[PDB]
């Protein structure tokens, strides 16, 4: 079977900080990851189209890293719009699971 | 050689957007035309274009009563299995070529149309047969194997199975897995009517 | 037109089909590489990727709901339509279809995303 967490299942930050999301695909994904960003009840907005492949209309703050089976997700300083909750997806295994999220409180 | 111009229509066994799963083989009787094999022979597009009981510089000046076009996807380490006096599962149970074959087995990777991110499993390979094929022999039948004593009724068992298995091309398997597209040109050189014509005046 | 799309109904009964439907516009659905998947997400709840279609008809399916989920398509209207076949409580969600590109050079990026439908 395919399994997919995500390990600070909530993350206390302030706005400027440097955060970090962090990824663990159960098999090898090789680098056919995906970050996406959801503002409630909004549809998410893809940010990553794999790892290190950052979109046009996105802010070089945002960047992610990895291959295989662990990747990770970092902004390098939090704009108070930043604060959201995201998703990882693989694009490999047929069943494209997403992870659990994970929500960035500004506590 | 025959009042004749118009140029083979290589271009539909090539550049098709289609090919067949290698179990059913496709076959085009390539006639009446002016078949230029230096394009391709030449071409840097294909990854072999070795031949058998003819030389590719030398069939440019040849005429032949036919040329039968087979065409199909098969894996990277399988393209070794198309040509005569080969053994596995495809030269065994998918495509034979005869001992006495004379032609040209063209094979270009084609990862780049044959692969989905999600993996492509429309390629497929017939995996368990009772007998080996004759040569060109081609059945497409879907009816379950039985490899048991145990008859197995139509329905999928632990000594009878499906007879065919998906190649499962993801664009990550490495050249070795990845589809090529094989064609099969073979010649059939007997017959007084010339028929598929060499570019000479 | 740049690429939009949108979904269709949100009443619901449990021993019924869901019947939701996508329509699309800017891309064609037919060129390669072009593929429309759909997710869904329970409220306050992880996204859950149901099935995809690809160019060249090729279906997949979530494996929990394979035995339970059917997705078809129209070439000509530009329409996708998706039929759970019996709601439980917990299939009441949004649900989502998103644009990809999905051919070898691609990478599955789920890059537009309809504003999706609650069902109830």
């Amino acid at each position: 079977d395919m399994q997919m967490t995500q390990s600070p299942s909530s993350l206390s930050a302030s706005v400027g900080d440097r955060v970090t999301i962090t990824c663990r695909a159960s098999q090898s994904v090789f680098t056919y990851l995906n970050w996406y960003q959801q503002k409630p009840g909004k549809a998410p907005k893809l940010l990553i189209y794999a790892a290190s492949r950052l979109q046009s209309g996105v802010p070089s703050r945002f960047r992610g890293s990895g291959s295989g089976t662990d990747f990770t997700l970092t902004i390098s300083s939090l704009q108070p719009e930043d604060f959201a909750t995201y998703y990882c997806q693989q694009s490999h295994s047929t069943p494209f699971i997403f992870g659990p999220g994970t929500k960035v409180d500004i506590k | 050689f025959p009042n004749i111009t118009n140029l083979c229509p290589f271009g539909e066994v090539f550049n098709a957007t289609r090919f067949a799963s290698v179990y059913a083989w496709n076959r085009k009787r390539i006639s009446n035309c002016v078949a230029d094999y230096s394009v391709l022979y030449n071409s840097a597009s294909f990854s072999t274009f070795k031949c058998y009981g003819v030389s590719p510089t030398k069939l440019n000046d040849l005429c032949f009563t036919n040329v039968y076009a087979d065409s199909f996807v098969i894996r990277g380490d399988e393209v070794r299995q198309i040509a005569p006096g080969q053994t596995g599962k495809i030269a065994d149970y998918n495509y034979k070529l005869p001992d006495d074959f004379t032609g040209c087995v063209i094979a270009w990777n084609s990862n780049n149309l044959d692969s989905k991110v999600g993996g492509n499993y429309n390629y497929l390979y017939r995996l368990f047969r009772k007998s080996n094929l004759k040569p060109f022999e081609r059945d497409i039948s879907t009816e379950i194997y039985q490899a048991g004593s145990t008859p197995c009724n139509g329905v999928e068992g632990f000594n009878c199975y499906f007879p065919l298995q998906s190649y499962g091309f993801q664009p990550t398997n490495g050249v070795g897995y990845q589809p090529y597209r094989v064609v099969v040109l073979s010649f059939e050189l007997l017959h007084a009517p010339a028929t598929v014509c060499g570019p000479k005046k | 037109q740049i690429t939009l799309k949108e979904s269709g109904p949100t009443l619901v009964k449990p021993t019924q089909t869901l019947t939701l439907t996508c329509t699309f516009s800017g891309f064609s659905l037919s060129t390669i590489g072009v593929g429309v998947s759909w997710i869904r997400q329970p409220p306050g709840k992880a996204l859950d990727w149901l099935a995809l279609i690809y160019w060249d008809d090729d279906k997949r399916y979530s494996p929990s709901l394979k035995s339970r989920l059917t997705v078809t398509m129209d070439t000509s209207k530009n329409q996708v339509v998706l039929t759970l076949t019996n709601m439980d409580p917990v299939d009441t969600a949004t649900y989502f279809c998103a644009h990809g590109l999905f051919s070898s050079s691609d990478w599955g990026g789920l890059d537009v995303w309809g504003q999706g439908t609650t069902v109830t």
